[PDB]
């Protein structure tokens, strides 16, 4: 429910708490900036209100940084967390969005051809813009640059509220208020995700298949008391063959579930 | 209908298109080596902002049946000699686009080679201004690198990302608001079962497989743990039932538990009938 007046209001850097160093090296090109959590990322910007209860109605510009260290760039890509970290970036509701990578020492931990494959996937694929900067101190004056723009790109430009439901200089920004608990539940393990996420862990379910299930069965308690009502086995081996399984809208398949889920024996 | 479209197969339908000015420059034939081993199609003909290459990825010749192959152009570098870089350097004080259909790119070969001998107009800040203001008003990247090899490192990675692009897309959309990958086997007797149950804790975020296997060598079914729920009387034991399970210390011979967040997180999975309820944060 928000509007920001182009004659005055405040257009200022929000960093993360993890970059304990950055910080020193930021103040000395007069960046005017505040530390913040960020849930996902590590740099934004946002519009402050400029004279309100001290209490700002904040518009979040359509901007995100994500910085990896090249050396934590390698960790997060060989055990699987860098797919899932982008895809929560992608999902954020800022949609120009920005990778940046620090050198910061030797090149070679991963091979040379895997690392620049994977950036130039993150620059074709994903659709961010990658700035390479070689330390600390070359992307804290990248971030300088970057923010003394901002605030030209946006001057007399009337800035309003949208809500979390969705070239130009892009005015009807989300709150940040709906930012960070909006990334909050991008990353928020829910129990319909886990219960779907379980039910493909058998060979034969697939994701129009489980979420059919979760559908008819939106919590684990209620396919466990589904079979706990149903009175003679043949039921509960049967019970689930009749699920909307589909984009199109499996008999012996209620068969195996029933198996996980009514015996009160050891599985083997 | 078997209908496969791997990065390998669609590598053969993708197609570089190059300037033949690009060859005025003796070096440009580590491109030629370079991008005729990768099995895409090289076309050497005259380009559309002359010396700049560009790609092209059609649908293959049968052709089914799903419905987007992200066929088109897609990308497309514009190389620039240094001095027709800095001219537009000295522009973005107080624009070398056209518009054309793909996604723009600009590279320069030996810049910093290139500002020494005639600098060391205008010099280094006012270009690292000038990428911030490529950057913000038109989403526009410049190559900046020191040999044809590093530009045709660059450009092989750009035409092996446009290889994995139709793969990826039909596992981002078409798969349903939980993935972020195969099933167990299971025979007529269950017995595969154990298996599967021990790597459904392990969907739980944050949790080593150590850790979901001291889950099911404790409760090896699922009526095996509601069970052990309901026989407790009040909701702390409910919440800490795995809690003080052993896990391998691992590197350290500082002895570890499962501990009371998952403890907690599997206790209110399944008493639980709100499908809404956040597990956990992060």
């Amino acid at each position: 429910p928000l509007e920001l007046r182009p004659g005055e209001y405040r257009v200022l850097l929000c960093v993360d708490i993890g970059e304990t160093e950055l910080l020193r090296e930021l103040q000395r090109l007069h960046v005017t900036h505040t530390v913040r959590k960020l849930h996902v990322g590590d740099f934004v910007w946002v519009a402050q209100e400029t004279n309100p209860p001290a209490n700002p109605g904040e518009l979040v510009l359509d901007h995100i940084v994500e910085r990896k260290r090249l050396d934590d760039l390698c960790s997060s890509i060989i055990d699987g967390r860098f797919r899932e970290q982008k895809f929560r970036l992608k999902r954020c509701g800022l949609e120009r969005r920005v990778y940046l990578v620090e050198e910061h020492g030797s090149v070679h931990s991963l091979p040379e051809s895997t690392l620049l494959q994977a950036v130039t996937n993150t620059q074709v694929i994903d659709g961010f813009f990658v700035k390479r900067t070689a330390d600390i101190k070359e992307s804290a004056a990248y971030l300088a640059l970057l923010t003394r723009g901002l605030q030209r790109l946006y001057q007399g430009h009337t800035l309003r509220s949208r809500p979390w439901g969705t070239p130009n200089p892009l005015c009807s920004l989300l709150t940040f208020s709906d930012f960070n608990a909006g990334a909050i539940k991008n990353k928020a393990q829910s129990v319909r995700e886990v219960f779907a996420r379980q039910l493909m862990q058998v060979r034969g379910v697939s994701g129009e298949k489980a979420a059919a299930l979760v559908d008819r069965y939106s919590t684990p308690a209620s396919l466990l008391a589904a079979y706990d009502a149903c009175a003679t086995p043949k039921e509960q081996e049967t019970l689930l063959s009749t699920i909307k399984c589909g984009r199109l809208q499996g008999p012996a398949l209620s068969r195996t579930l029933s198996q996980l889920y009514c015996s009160y024996g050891p599985l083997t | 209908a078997l209908r496969l479209l791997r990065p390998e197969q669609v590598l053969k339908r993708l197609a570089v298109c190059v300037d033949t000015a690009i060859l005025e420059d003796a070096g440009a034939d580590v491109l030629m080596e370079a991008l005729e081993a990768l099995g895409c199609e090289c076309r050497i003909e005259p380009q559309r902002p002359a010396r700049s290459l560009r790609w092209t990825r059609a649908s293959p010749d049968p052709c089914p049946p799903p419905e987007v192959w992200a066929a088109g152009e897609q990308e497309l570098l514009l190389l620039l000699e240094p001095e027709e870089f800095l001219q537009g350097v000295a522009t973005l004080t107080q624009w070398i686009s056209p518009e054309t259909t793909a996604r723009p790119h600009l590279a320069v070969i030996g810049l910093d080679a290139y500002l020494w001998s005639r600098q060391h107009a205008v010099s280094w800040p006012e270009v690292e201004e000038a990428l911030v203001l490529l950057q913000l008003w038109a989403n526009l990247d410049v190559l900046l690198v020191a040999s044809w090899q590093e530009l045709s490192r660059h450009v092989c990675a750009v035409t092996k990302a446009l290889a994995q692009y139709p793969l990826k897309q039909y596992r981002e959309s078409q798969a349903f608001s939980f993935c972020t990958a195969a099933g167990e086997p299971v025979a007529r007797d269950g017995a595969g079962l154990q298996a599967a149950w021990r790597r459904q804790i392990r969907q739980f975020s944050r949790v080593s497989p150590a850790v979901a296997d001291a889950v099911v060598t404790a409760f090896p079914s699922p009526r095996l743990l509601q069970q052990a729920l309901e026989a407790c009387s009040t909701e702390r034991e409910r919440m800490g039932l795995l809690a003080d399970l052993p896990v391998p210390p691992s590197e350290g011979g500082r002895p570890r538990r499962v501990g009371p967040d998952l403890s907690r997180r599997i206790c209110l999975f399944l008493t639980t009938a709100n499908p809404d309820l956040l597990l956990d944060l992060g």
